[PDB]
Parts: C-alpha cells; structure tokens; sequence
C-alpha cells in the first residue's frame, strides 16, 4: 500500500568523508523509520532505530535525523568497513515498505 | 574532548560570542566549545556540528532557514534570516509561541502577558474543553484561544467555570458544583441543577415558569 | 549466541508448493514476533508475512493473502512458511528475522536476520 | 546433672603451674593465663573461650592463612562497593507525591507514556540492565524470585491494572478508537496485568557479573482516571505500542485512549502497593549485592528480603533507609555487611548519595541474639542454621580511603572483636585519627588485632590498644621475621632478624606478650622456650 522512495541507487565517496543518504516517504510516518546495513554476503545489520537513535554496538559515526517525509542518515567518518548497502524501512503500517538501495562505494 | 580557543595575542579563553576568521563561535562561561542555539549579538542563531551544511566545522553559526528543531525534545523555529523565531508564529496554519528568553516552544499551561495558555505535547495551540490536574477548565476559541470564566458547553451540558475564590477553596477557570441556585454574568441569567449543570427549556422554579435557549 | 538457522532451499515447478523452516537458539521463544522476507536481487527487499508471539493474529500484503500462510510451533522452536502457487516470481532470498514485538504484532524493525535461503523458480 | 559430671570431670587443686610442659606466662595482673588456656585457644579457637578472655582483656592475635586470607576478600568486596556509586530508587519512573492520602505517581498523559516506555525498556534491555561491571534491575520492574543463582531463571511480580467496563458502539480507524459512549473504570472485574503485554526474558539469563542491584520491588494495582487533554493523537509513535498491547490482550476491557464525543486519555496513575517478600536463592558462587536506597516510606515499608544460604560467600550493602532482611544459613557460610552507609550521614545532592563524616555513637549498642543482630537502624533476621558454634558475620565499614575496619562478630556466643586493615605506615601515621574515629563509633573494644595482605602476598599481623596506643606488628619480609613496636608515632623497638618458632602475640590490657622458641647456637636438640 504504503509505497517508499529513495534518492540514489549509486554514489561513491572517499576515506574520510561525510555521506547523507536521504530516504522519502510517501505519506507521513512520523519517525518510525529504521536504518540497516547490508554487508555483500551476509545478514543486514540493524543501525538506526525510530530515525533518532542507534544500535548497541553501533559506532558513534552513524546519525540518523529526520521526522515527517524527510530522513537522513550521515556518517561522520567513512572508512573501509562503513561501505556497504544502507536501506530505509518505515513501521507506521502493517504493509512494510523498504527502500530501494544505496550502495557506498569508494572513490578510487 | 573539550574544545577551546584561546585569542593570538592575549592567550584568553573566550566566554561568550565570538568572531574567528569571520565565523561565528559560541563558548560558555567555562571556555568549553558547546553545540547548541545560543543568544548573540544579532540574536538566536544555531551552531550546527561540522558538515551539516556548506562544509562548516563543529561550533560554526550556519544558514539554517525555514525549518524546526529538536535537540533535547525541545522545538526551534527559524526564519528565513537564520534567526530563531520569538513571540507568537503561525507555522502551517497553527500557533506555537517560544520565549523572549530562549527559542523554546511551551508544551502546557503557561503564562503570556497575564493570560493563560494551553499547548499541546508538540507546541500546537489547543482550543475546547480541557482538563488540566484532575480539574476541568475552558479555553475559548472566540477570543484569540485564551483563558475565560463563565458557563461553556462541556461533555455533559453546561457547567459553570468560577473565577478564584468562589466555592471551596476553588480556582479560576475551574468547573464547580453548583446545586440548585441562581447566578448572572452580564445580564443573562442561568439556573443550574441538582447535578451543576445548567438546563435548558420551559423549566418552573418556585412556580414561576422560565425559558432558556 | 543468538542465531537464525533456515533449511527449505530447492527448486520446484511453477504452480506447485514448498514448506520452508527457521530454527531458534540462544534467546527464548514464543517471546519475539517472527516474520519472513524476500530479498529479490533485481528489485528491492519485500516483506511476504508476519506472525506474533503466540501465534495469534497473521499479516499479509495484497499478493500474499490465500496464497502463503505461517504456522509456528513454540515447543521446537520453529518458525514455517507453506508456499503455493509459485507463479515464476518468487525467485529471492527467503531470510528468517526477529521483530521487536509485545504482544500483539504491530510494524517494527528488526534485531537479527537469518542468512537466507536461496529459492527459485523455473522450467 | 552435677552428680554425673562431678563423678566424670577430675580436678586438681594442688598448686602447680605446669603439668603440660607449656611456656606459662604468670606475671599478668598475677594470674596463670599463661598457655595452659592460650594453648586451647591457639589449637582450635572456641568462640565462648575467646568471649570469657575478652572480659580479661586478652586478644590473641591469629597468624593463620585461611584467617589472613579472609579478611584480605572481605577488605577487597568492601572496597569494591564502597568506591563505585549509584542514585535513588525513584529517578527514573518513582518518586511518587502525596496528594490527598492517595500516593498519586504521574499527573498527565505525557508523563503517564513516559512511564510505559520506561518499562518498555524490559523488551530491549533485558530484565536486568548492565553497567561496565554489575547486573542493575530497571527501576519500577518487580521481581519476585531470583533463583537465577541455582537454575538461571526470575520471577515476576504483579503490575496490573485496573480493568473497564462496556462500551456502545466501537470502531477504530486509524488505530484509534471513536466510541459512542466513554466507558467507565471498574474496580471490581478484576485487574488486567501488563507482564503478560511485555514478553520478558525470564528463562536463560546472564550472570558473568556478580554484584547485584535488589529491586525496588512492591507488587501495586495502578488505579487511574480519564481526562479530555485533547492535544495528542500522533503520540502513537512512542512507547504507546505497550499501551495498545494491552489494549488489544483485553479485548474490551482496556482502552487508553479514545473518541467517545472528545478526545480522551489517562490523565493520572495512582499504585496501591501491596505487600512482597522476594525469597532470593542464591548458589556455590561469590555474590555480592547492594541494598537499594528508597526515599518514600509508604513504599520502603511493604519490601523484604530473604536470601537462601548455600555455601558461598556474600555481602550486602545496607543502606541508610532500611529495608527487612531475612538470612537462610546453613553450615559453611560467610555473610559480610558494609555498615559505610550506616555510619555516615546521607544526604541527596543531585539524586545520588554522598556521604558525611561520621554519625556518634550509631554502633555503641549492638545487640546480638541468636538469631537476630540489630545494628543503627537496621534488624537483621538470622533463621535456617541459628545454633551453629563456628560461623562468624563480619561487619565491614571504610575509616578512610586506605584503612577499614571489619567488625567479627558470632551470633550464639553474643561476642563481638574488631580488626584493622591498610598499609602499615599509613596505620601508624594516622593511627590517632582512626582510634579517634573508632571512638566517634562508640565501640568499647579496648584491644584491636590488624590483619593485612598487601601486594606480592605478604601478610602483616598487628595488635593495637586503644588506650595509650601501643602497637605491635610482626610480619615476614625476606624469609626472615621482623618484629615492630610503636608508641603510635615512634618506632620504640625493632628487631630485624628475630630466631623464633611458633611466634604468638598477645596484649593483656597495655603489656603485649611474645612467646616462641628459641635455639641455643642454632642446635637442634637445644631448645629453649620463651615468653
């Protein structure tokens, strides 16, 4: 029902950096919208949680803000394990939308 | 952890506003950097961290327009200047009001200018019948959403809002019983009954019949 | 210590039927609402279902209704998933994840997520 | 009785000093105290031998490792506890206020969520939060059993609340519920839990760390009412999912917020507080816990405590506002009680604890039973094993930042005997403040012995007298005894190679005793003894 937009499916950046991927919504959800992190190969790990705070174990780069229609998550410090998928999902409803796709990639 | 600046010349920490390189800094009394929207000579203004917008460093005064805030569950609005908005504001048709003394958006009852105020839990101005602490008052829509005294429509009929002092002890605004007796405000009389709420129709008291709307 | 093992990988003709499984270790069950989902890799991740703790009240999108069910057994520590009707469009990564539920079911986000199993479909 | 113990005892009463070939010691006050009692008292140490020599005025001291090593963990525990701090009970959800005799906790809607989703917080953190190095309870989070020490499981308590009765007509839209007439709060048809809403974690749980926050644990019925407040209705992205879980266990018998003709909400939240005992099971293991400080008596006055007694070792850190406390024993126990928030005053600065100087004569009249010891403001209930004749309750308090006083006292006997610890130089440095200390206390031990361990394992032994202050201390350094004497500031004797066997020390009331034995020339066969 519920459908969910993200801006860009590729972007690359360089060791040092700060990323901000932005993740819209159709209707308001109202800061029930969750962060993850997908390594190649493995299970998604969990990163922001009601678009305002993070994960145990989490480090302390990863920020998440945002409430209404407008999300962002920012890293404060790309290094070579802080690059790979990032997906947004909102929880507001039962159908669950989950984002298209951003892959970080490095700028060689 | 702590970041300072001490002054080329003097070797001074700098307490309060401050002009580096033309970027604006904030301190505190102590001389520690704080992140945070602070009172300067301008006005209110937001030291957003490093990289928010236009590639600032941490403690910079940035160009944050047309949009809220929210640090500790508080609420800053700024303007399109990138100063935080004080007084009274019409934000998507709804009225919040912060401070003259900090940016903060009331969230209960307050006082402004000698009247009372209800906001809800976001800041948003709030109209009817409300409850406030286990006692009903009423805040009318008709006269700019203020504090009144008199006799409102409430879940259960009318009921009459006492001003202070009037029954027990009471305070103002407050709905109160009033068993079997008679009042006027303006002119206009009202008869309540052995509930306090005020009735309506072709009702005989003391055998003289009466009519209300 | 909390792990998600899940065993129904093959392949099965269109129109036809599967059963999956998700086995639970290291946290207790029947505590934890369950759901499964289907990572296709051309289009984006799709939640397919939902159970709660007790396994009382289920949840399906639109394309899932009277088409895939899930049934959980606390005694175990299973979680299942009966396929039907695969019509060629179910070819995804089918991964077991945990929600941060009370009671009831209500939309969450994840804690852990299973490593998948890869199904798919076809001639 | 007589008859039959007369005919079995034999008594000598012709004068002799010596029969059983000992060191005798005659020359204290007169009497013949020497060796033919001290030699009962150094072989197996009776409780009721050292009680009736306390009213003589003799401490000897003991030099045995298991001795030495047992106040070098009690003085370590005391340590540990006493330097790492923790707030009041009520910060978080508590502190409840007293409005018309009622005990009303939360006023308004906000503050009322702000409560559901503190105890949310079972779900993600568990039923036991952690710090760096101790197991903490969340804070309004009753727990009833705790036999996690034995078979790694809790128990919950009761949190219920009060049920509703029927509505007219119910619809929801848009997880919100529009009635058509506001039904009412029942105190009859009983109460609608909340522990069956959370799914907590109370079968396999983690105790790697063995210090131990207890609960603030009364079991309460939350009695409520029912505003309009009709400012919230996107409030529902929060900690209001434990609400509507609730909610949606008791179909049409919770509704916490809705529009019947306006909007409504829970406005306030008044608990009941009922009686519980937690009956703790602990384990073989080392266990130390800290007694939580609550500042509400209507609260503080319905908790109990009730620990199990297997063969550990355990401490608990009494506070300065008292709780009841039931001890379980059994025959090898080793129960330790930090008085350091007894014994100074306490006060609240900004929600945790710091503590004063000293208060005067809080330990002046210990009362000691058989089975039940009574200390400042607190009773101590013994039960289980109360007629043991070899278990000791050590009593432990922090002088200073280096010097501690352990307090040894044993139940039957009604017997209690004081021990120091810290580094050597520094106990004679400020040793008149630590008698003047110990007098601000109020004990009326003329005779403290002194037991340390320091680092690398070296053990010193010492007797210090109250009045006048003269010292002795005998320790092992280099394979060789060293033997100090101290008129509290000076060191008046020492000898640094001292030839002895069997060294015992001894004070009488000032004159301190050393015996021992001697070789004539380093023979053998030549054996003198010595006192």
């Amino acid at each position: 029902d519920i459908v969910m937009t993200q801006s860009h499916k590729f972007m690359s950046t360089s060791i040092g950096d700060r990323v901000s991927i932005t993740c819209k919504a159709s209707q308001d959800v109202g800061t029930a919208v969750a962060w993850y992190q997908q390594k190649p190969g493995q299970s998604p790990k969990l990163l922001i949680y009601w678009a305002s705070t993070r994960h145990t174990g989490v480090p302390d780069r990863f920020t998440g803000s945002g409430s209404g229609t407008y999300f962002t998550l920012s890293i404060s410090n790309v290094q070579s394990e802080d690059l790979a998928d990032y997906f947004c999902q909102q929880y507001s409803s039962y159908p669950l939308t989950f984002g298209a796709g951003t892959k970080l990639e490095l700028k060689r | 952890g702590k970041k300072y600046y001490f002054n080329t010349n003097t070797a001074i920490a700098s307490t309060g506003y401050t002009i580096i390189n033309g970027k604006h800094f904030y301190f505190n009394t102590d001389g520690i950097m704080q992140i945070g929207v602070f009172k300067g000579p301008n006005g209110f203004e937001y030291f957003a961290p490093a990289n928010t917008d236009a590639n600032n460093i941490e403690g910079q005064a940035i160009l944050y327009q047309n949009e809220f805030l929210t640090l500790n569950g508080k609420k800053y609005y700024f303007g399109s200047d990138s100063k935080a908005v004080t007084g009274w504001r019409i934000i998507n048709n709804k009225k919040y009001y912060f401070n003259p003394n900090n940016a903060i958006a009331a969230i209960h009852l307050c006082t402004i200018n000698n009247d009372k105020y209800y906001f809800s839990y976001d800041g948003i101005l709030q109209n009817g019948y409300i409850t406030i602490e286990r006692n009903n008052f009423y805040f009318d829509a008709n006269n700019e959403s203020k504090m009144v005294t008199g006799v409102f429509k409430g879940p259960n009929g009318f009921e009459y809002f006492a001003p202070a002092n009037t029954h027990n002890n009471n305070i103002e605004g407050q709905a109160i019983v009033y068993q079997n007796k008679f009042l006027t405000l303006n002119g206009k009389k009202y008869y309540f009954d052995n509930d306090s709420k005020a009735v309506t129709g072709w009702q005989t008291i003391d055998g003289k019949k009466y009519y209300f709307n | 210590e909390v792990k998600l093992v899940e065993s129904g990988g093959g392949l099965v003709k269109p129109g036809g039927s599967l059963k999956l499984s998700c086995a639970a270790s290291g946290f207790t069950f029947s505590n934890y609402a369950m759901s499964w989902v289907r990572q296709t890799p051309e289009k984006r991740l799709e939640w397919v279902a939902a159970i709660n703790g007790n396994g009382a009240k289920i949840y399906y999108p639109d394309t899932v209704k009277d088409r895939f069910t899930i049934s959980r057994d606390n005694a175990k520590n299973t979680l299942y998933l009966q396929m039907s009707s695969l019509r060629s469009e179910d070819t995804a990564l089918y991964s077991c994840a945990r929600q941060y539920g009370f009671y009831a079911g209500s939309p969450y986000y994840f804690d852990y997520w299973g490593l998948g199993t890869t199904l798919t479909v076809s001639s | 009785n007589l008859i039959s113990n007369a005919v079995n005892d034999t008594i000598n009463v012709l004068p002799t000093i010596t029969e059983g070939i000992p060191i005798v010691s005659t020359i204290l006050d007169g009497i013949n105290l020497g060796a033919a009692i001290k030699e009962l008292l150094d072989e197996h140490d009776p409780l009721l031998k050292k009680e009736l020599e306390a009213k003589v005025g003799v401490l000897a001291i003991n030099m045995s490792l298991s001795i030495a090593a047992t106040v070098a963990s009690i003085v370590g525990i005391g340590a540990e506890v006493t330097i790492f701090l923790l707030p009041i009970a009520g910060i978080s959800a508590g502190i409840p206020s007293l409005v018309n005799n009622e005990l009303i906790l939360h006023d308004k809607a906000t503050s009322v969520v702000n409560y559901f989703n503190h105890l949310s917080e079972s779900k993600k953190y568990g039923p036991l939060k952690t710090e760096d190095d101790k197991i903490l309870v969340p804070i309004d989070d009753l727990v009833i059993s705790e036999i996690d020490f034995n078979n790694n499981s809790i128990k919950l308590g009761t949190c219920n609340i009060l049920a509703m009765e029927g509505g007219s007509g119910h619809t929801v839209t848009g997880n919100i519920d529009h009635f058509f007439s506001s039904p009412s709060i029942s105190s009859h048809i009983p109460s609608l839990s909340i522990y069956s809403a959370i799914g907590i974690e109370t079968e396999n749980l983690d105790f790697s760390k063995k210090i131990m926050m207890l609960p603030n644990a009364p079991s309460r019925v939350f009695w409520w009412e029912t505003g309009a407040v009709p400012g919230l209705r996107s409030l529902e992205n929060d900690g209001t999912r434990l609400l509507d879980s609730i909610r949606d266990l008791y179909p049409g018998k919770f509704y916490w917020r809705f529009y019947a003709f306006f909007d409504y909400a829970i406005t306030t939240l008044k608990p009941v507080y009922e009686d519980t005992n937690i009956k703790i099971k602990l384990d073989k293991d080392t266990r130390n816990f800290i007694m939580p400080t609550i500042t509400t008596n209507e609260i503080r006055n319905k908790l109990s405590y009730s620990f199990d007694g297997a063969g550990g070792t355990y401490s608990l850190l009494l506070s300065s506002y008292p709780i009841s406390t039931n001890i379980n024993l059994s025959k090898d126990d080793l129960w330790i009680f930090n008085i350091d928030n007894e014994v100074r005053e306490i006060s609240i600065e900004n929600g945790t604890i710091k503590k004063g100087k000293l208060i005067k004569d809080v330990l002046s009249k210990i009362d000691i039973n058989k089975n039940k010891l009574i200390i400042g403001n607190q009773t101590i209930d013994f039960s289980g094993d109360i007629d043991n004749k070899d278990r000791y309750i050590f009593l432990t308090c922090e002088l200073d930042d280096k010097i501690s006083l352990i307090i040894e006292i044993n139940l039957v006997a009604k017997s209690y005997s004081l021990l120091l610890s810290g580094d050597k130089n520094y106990l004679i440095s400020n040793l008149s403040n630590i008698i003047e200390k110990i007098n601000t206390l109020g004990l009326d031990s003329k005779n403290i012995a002194y037991n340390y361990t320091d680092e690398s394992n070296n053990k010193y032994f010492g007797a210090i007298s109250k009045t006048s202050q003269k010292s002795i201390i005998h320790y092992k350094k280099d394979s060789k005894n060293i033997l100090e004497f101290y008129n509290d500031s000076t060191l008046e004797f020492n000898s640094k190679d001292f030839i002895a066997e069997d060294i015992n020390v001894f004070m009488k009331d000032d004159i301190n005793t050393i015996t021992g034995k001697y070789y004539v020339d380093n023979n053998t066969d030549k054996s003198i003894d010595f006192s």
